[PDB]
DNA sequence: CACCCTTTCATTATTATTATTATTATTTTTTTTTTT
């Protein structure tokens, strides 16, 4: 269906980048050693070939959410809002391996290389959810194909062909956000504040003496880990316009209807991470279906054939297909 | 005219498992030139000896072309190429339910059969290739100008020739004998590198039906 | 983009080594190159400057050198007046030189309408000279907003457009011959990357 | 000794299965043996099941299996000869590293046939050429043909010893893959890049891929001395009959 | 007959490479042992001899897609977009070996050397599809040659020797994309989250204690049933890069060039190098030069109408009996 | 009959790694058109 969805993040995006990154107090990423450095958890970056100047084509970092990530997010929204509600209003139920297959693709690791039957492959790829997420122990090819979240940015001009030259950002696109993590009993000030702690003042002062002894240990090591940890993490700035390309190689109308009903549940969902700091909230401001704009503020108001197809396929949903999907041939 | 061919190639080629005679290459170029001339439906055995190359005759028949096998001067380290043949199991399931496909069996087998995923690693060299031969020049020029690539499995794009140069050299300066010839071949031409093997001396060097005892070098 | 739009075009390697920074030294060197072009011209010549200051500097360096032949376009001289003037001097048999800008870059018919059926003897514009790459030549509100959105890509893009419109003055119909094109901006022949688009239009001519 | 199928009637003495047809007409080569089936010789029609993936290495398009090949296409022959050394007297197993060392350094003098499996078993017995001369050897490995020169192999052993004289830890000069499947199979190690001479580095690239696969077998830390195989001809005969 | 298809990968390229490649938590690739190292399958890479920076050529890395993958992609785009609809409308169906020769080109129809008559060889090479991808038991020569997808890069600059120095990439080409699977029975936590489980709370807790015991067993093993948590890496080619694609047809028929052109028309809905879930290989065709003259438009191929007419008559004439005669006999 | 399915064999034995290196910062000044 070549679904293109533009979602405006109204809070920062923090899909953390694995690595060991540092930052000085000023804000220089990965400083030369010897200066006082604090750990920085950067957002997810991809290098992208982009037009800087004119024909000077270069790999610049563009800050994204991974396609694996938002793919998992797409699965969880449909699973949380369409599949399992329609699976528990009836008496159907899922084994723990089949829940693990419906969520993680596979019930376990160590997959069986014994393949699966042709009637089976056809019936799972005709399924509303399993044909989208073809996991299982015998590894299906799911027909749902999910893009990384791209900011509509001048560095993503080669990714996004035309129609996105307006509402398109440029320049630096991130912000380093710091966190303190203050030890709580240092904030303790009176006998009224300390009455809930067992022993009151004696236990509080004992942890104080532990903290100062650990401070002498740290000063001895420089020249057991406390609760003061002041660090940084880099987020993508809020209010950016992003594009998301869902792709479906010859879908059943119920399957793209499942994508569209998931998109309906896309609101009040979190994109990337930073769940304590409300990062990853967003609003969809566009959905296009074969390039046709099918998003109003109320909802989809379109794609009706896919909607009734996924409706008919979710009263027809049951746990037998999920269980025979999760069943391992060796086990 | 007693000339050496060197050929420099753009993409790396597949490292030849057995010594490849230059004569075999130019026989294929004559075959493709005939396919351009006399159409597709032609027997390749009529033109694959029609070469601008002279003929050395062994004492009991067993004529070979005056060419040599290509010697490799490596510009790059050797590597190994993986390729797989896997039939698309998913597409076959869709075609089986649709009825376009007519296979009674419902289960594929990656070990063997139609849906055998198969993985094979072939050696890869990027080099400069040198061959000695005894032969006129301009026919070899026209043939190697028609020649686009060198190496095996060209349908996946390997070993395209960036350029070639073909030039005369002295009579003692070129051992063209670095080549698979009948064992009954004269001693002058057999060196210490040549050894007895079940080798092809002519034409199709893969035709195992025509294979016979021969003195051949190793690539 | 037919071949005959570039086939009669004559491309010269000679240029002005001084970059145009509205300096006097550039204007003397560019005036020397323009005098060379005017001497080798067997017909009308249009040099295309970008700025009024560059045109005023060229005029002060070329007026006494070229005598009556010089035509300058300025605040008090429009492009249409100098158009009729250029046609009048080519009617009179002398070879005019034009220090043109503004509308002289885009939208002027420099083909003879006194020679309708024979383009082989069309000789209104024998020499076209580009003194400077036309950067920053549009300052409308919408284009400044578009520059603020896209960056230098919009400016280099529109500069290439103005460059191709200035280069379109040479050939207006098939059948003309011995058309001379000159570019004297030193960024054409330097190794700078941002002037890379103005190579490839330049690469459509030869020798 | 001329064809690979000669390891059916000269060694491992077996008869025809006698459900095989006798050949008639103008002679053609066997698809697997590369041996011409002549008039009065026993053949089977090519009854290969669809699992047979060695259609690529068939000698001819005759669709006619010689009876020697029919014995070679038996499964006891397929797993039995998967890791063995073939000589005019009998079969020796090449499975041991020392067995491999004995094969590529001081080989047996007979026109033998060297077959080694890249997997559980495949059909490699009928697709490799026989080695009339000790110096040039045709090794079948998986589905790929190989050439080893023993003189080149011993020379590479002498250098792997020579750069490793006087140091406690054995460091290989150049990595080779035993399966010959890695991209680095053939690539010189950094330690070998510093302990390897310009002529030596160019020699070590100059070896054929069979010698790369060979020297993977004997280029490890505990260098294998050449030791003769234990007999497998009697085992194979027992498994066939 | 040379076709030069220059494409732009909208999404990244990941053509998985053999080998147990290793990577630290940082970007260090294949570290020395004794450090915490992670599994990694990089993209396909080869050492190419590039004349970069000086007069000598050096082995530089160049990450591409193999030409076998590309030939298969072209074969499958013709199959699904042209052979499927035209053949399906007629009503013809394909056997074991007919489908194996069309889709895999493998000899499983009959796994012995088919003796092919010259008339059969001439008309199946004159057939469009069997001309392009001959093979299987009949062992037929392919008219169609696919070069591998080379990016317009300094490392491939001599492969692209003329006319590709503009819009030409330099520097690093690949980037490590990390993927973690984790246990979703770690990601539960409400009573409403667990009523959907067969066994429910006790089943989830039994999974938990199984994971705990597996963790203690692994920790005692370091000093075979694994769980679901899996943190790994894969090196991918960066998106937006222009790749070249050389398609050489050795004396083709006109219907063959029309078939390749229809594949290049309808190729936009298909992907390169796998990585389907991550949706890698998404791309758009920038240009197609047919013998050097540009013929690609945004809406397909404009021009080459004789190719389109020849392939139109051929696909009206397309029949499965030719596939069966290429397969069985 | 063709096809489709289930289970036998071997015992190899260390295991180098690409040490390549990884996130930016450049111009510049027209004077049109032919609408209410
Ligand atoms: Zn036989």
């Amino acid at each position: 269906m070549q679904i293109e969805v533009t979602v405006r993040n109204i809070t920062p995006i923090f899909s953390a980048a694995p690595g060991s990154n540092y930052i000085t107090i000023d804000g220089t990423i990965n400083p030369p050693p010897g200066v006082s450095r604090f750990p920085l958890v950067r957002t997810r970056m991809m290098y992208v070939a982009a037009d800087v100047g004119d024909g000077v084509i270069k790999s610049v970092p563009l800050q994204i959410v991974p396609g694996n990530t938002m793919r998992s997010l797409l699965r969880r929204t449909m699973l949380k809002h369409v599949i399992e509600p329609a699976l528990v209003e009836k008496g159907n139920k899922l084994s723990i391996g089949a829940y693990a297959t419906a969520y993680s693709g596979n019930a376990t690791g160590n997959p069986d290389g014994v393949p699966s039957s042709f009637d089976e492959i056809a019936t799972m790829r005709a399924h509303p959810f399993i044909g989208l997420f073809g996991g299982g122990p015998r590894m299906l090819e799911g027909r749902l194909m999910v893009d990384s979240l791209y900011p509509i940015h001048t560095n993503a001009e080669r990714i996004l062909g035309a129609g996105y030259e307006n509402e398109m950002m440029s320049g630096p696109i991130t912000q380093v956000v710091w966190a303190r993590r203050m030890d709580p009993i240092l904030n303790l000030g009176s006998s009224e504040d300390v009455e809930v702690i067992n022993g009151g003042a004696v236990a509080a002062n004992g942890w104080i003496q532990d903290l100062l002894a650990n401070s002498k240990a740290a000063a001895s090591k420089k020249k057991g880990r406390g609760l003061k940890a002041f660090n940084a993490h880099e987020v993508v700035i809020p209010g950016l316009k992003w594009v998301w390309r869902i792709s479906l190689d010859r879908p059943t109308d119920a399957q793209v209807g499942l994508v569209l009903l998931a998109l309906n549940k896309m609101t009040n969902e979190r994109i990337a991470g930073g769940h304590s700091k409300d990062y990853g909230r967003f609003v969809i401001d566009g959905v296009s279906l074969n390039g046709e704009q099918v998003w109003s503020q109320s909802g989809i108001t379109g794609g009706e054939q896919y909607f009734d197809a996924v409706a008919e396929a979710i009263d027809g949903l049951s746990s037998k297909e999920f269980e025979q999907f999760a069943q391992s041939a060796k086990e | 005219v007693n000339l050496k061919v060197t050929i420099d190639l753009s993409n790396p080629m597949m490292e030849p498992g057995d010594l490849l005679h230059l004569d075999a290459l130019l026989g294929a170029l004559r075959v493709s030139r005939a396919r351009a001339e006399h159409g597709d439906a032609i027997n390749p055995r009529d033109y694959h000896y029609d070469l601008p190359l002279e003929r050395y005759q062994a004492p009991s028949g067993d004529w070979v072309f005056k060419a040599s096998a290509f010697k490799l001067k490596r510009q790059l380290p050797n590597q190994m190429w993986m390729q797989t043949g896997r039939l698309s199991i998913v597409e076959a399931a869709r075609h089986r339910q649709s009825g376009y496909l007519q296979l009674r069996a419902g289960k594929p087998n990656p070990a063997g059969g139609p849906f055998k995923t198969s993985i094979y690693h072939r050696p890869i060299v990027q080099a400069e290739l040198t061959a000695f031969c005894v032969g006129d020049q301009q026919g070899i020029e026209a043939l190697l100008s028609e020649c686009r690539q060198i190496g095996g499995k060209r349908g996946v794009g390997f070993g395209q020739v960036a350029g070639f140069k073909v030039e005369p050299v002295a009579e003692t300066d070129c051992p063209w004998s670095w080549r698979a010839l009948p064992a009954d071949a004269d001693p002058r031409l057999v060196t210490s590198e040549h050894a007895r093997c079940i080798a092809a001396i002519r034409g199709p060097y893969w035709d195992r039906t025509l294979h016979v005892e021969a003195l051949a070098p190793t690539p | 983009h037919p071949a005959w739009t570039t086939a009669p075009v004559l491309l010269h390697k000679e240029f002005c080594a001084h970059e145009p920074d509205d300096s006097p030294e550039w204007a003397t060197e560019c005036a020397q190159t323009i005098q060379g072009v005017a001497s080798t011209a067997q017909g009308g010549t249009l040099v295309l400057c970008t700025s009024y200051q560059n045109t005023e500097l060229l005029a002060g360096r070329l007026g006494a050198a070229l005598g009556d032949r010089l035509i300058v376009q300025s605040k008090t001289s429009s492009a249409a007046t100098c158009l009729a003037q250029f046609k009048a001097k080519h009617k009179a048999g002398i070879r005019p030189v034009w220090l043109g800008l503004g509308a002289a870059w885009t939208g002027i018919d420099l083909s003879d309408h006194s020679l309708p059926d024979n383009p082989e003897l069309d000789r209104l514009l024998s020499d076209l000279v580009i003194t400077r790459i036309p950067v920053g030549q549009n300052r409308s509100l919408t284009h400044e907003r578009r520059t603020a959105i896209g960056g230098f890509r919009i400016i280099s893009q529109e500069a290439a457009w103005h460059f191709r419109q200035g280069l379109g003055r040479l050939v207006r119909r098939p059948g003309v011959t011995h058309k001379n094109l000159w570019v004297l901006d030193a960024r054409i022949y330097g190794g700078a990357a941002w002037v890379a688009p103005f190579r490839q239009i330049l690469d459509r001519y030869k020798k | 000794m001329r064809y690979p199928s000669d390891i059916v009637d000269q060694v491992l003495k077996a008869g025809p299965d006698k459900g095989l047809l006798t050949w008639e007409g103008v002679d053609a080569a066997c698809s697997h043996c590369s041996r011409p089936i002549q008039n009065g010789d026993l053949y089977s029609p090519s009854s290969v099941g669809a699992f047979f993936s060695d259609t690529r290495d068939l000698a001819s398009t005759s669709r006619s299996i010689c009876w020697r090949c029919v014995v070679l296409r038996k499964k006891p022959m397929l797993y039995g000869l998967s890791a063995a050394v073939v000589t005019q007297d009998g079969i020796y197993s090449i499975s041991k590293d020392v067995n491999k060392a004995w094969l590529f350094t001081t080989p047996p003098p007979a026109p033998f046939l060297v077959v080694h499996s890249s997997s559980t078993m495949q059909h490699l017995s009928w697709r490799t050429p026989v080695t009339l001369d000790n110096r040039r050897i045709h090794v079948r490995y998986g589905p790929n043909l190989f050439i080893v020169r023993p003189e080149v192999v011993r020379k590479a052993l002498s250098i792997a010893d020579r750069v490793n004289e006087g140091q406690k830890k054995w460091v290989t000069p150049v990595y080779f893959d035993r399966k010959a499947a890695a991209m680095g199979h053939g690539l010189i190690t950094r330690a070998g890049a510093e302990m390897l001479t310009q002529e030596e580095q160019e020699f070590f690239q100059s070896v054929t891929p069979g010698e790369r696969w060979a020297l993977s077998y004997l280029m490890h830390s505990k260098r294998p001395e050449p030791e003769v195989g234990e007999c497998i001809t009697e085992k194979v005969m027992t498994s066939l009959n």
